[PDB]
């Protein structure tokens, strides 16, 4: 369905930091 | 180097299905609901 | 009149707040500690 789309990139969004804060 | 590690995954696909959990049911306040699925979850294994 | 489907804002900037404080608290559990963050919530809300 759509929200399967939507979904898809919030997360994306979430990951972007949480990962991206033990290496800058 | 042997000591650098502060970023254990998991929130994502915890977080995925609680857009899955909101869209399906679409509750009318997400703040209770949110509760819900959380709280439950302590008793989905550990 | 041109009719389809969408997504109520609110919850990217919720999980957001949220997304934060799991780092910046750094708690061993997320589960346990999601539930404690909601579950507060309320107490604002009256």
């Amino acid at each position: 369905d759509l929200i399967e789309e939507a979904a898809s990139r919030i997360v994306d969004a979430v990951i972007e930091q949480v990962k991206a804060a033990g290496a800058y | 180097h042997m000591g650098h590690i502060q970023i254990p995954p998991g929130l994502t696909e915890l977080l995925q299905g609680y857009t899955v959990e909101v869209l399906r049911q679409q509750p009318p306040d997400l703040v209770d609901f949110a509760v819900e699925y959380f709280t439950r979850l302590r008793e989905a294994r550990r």
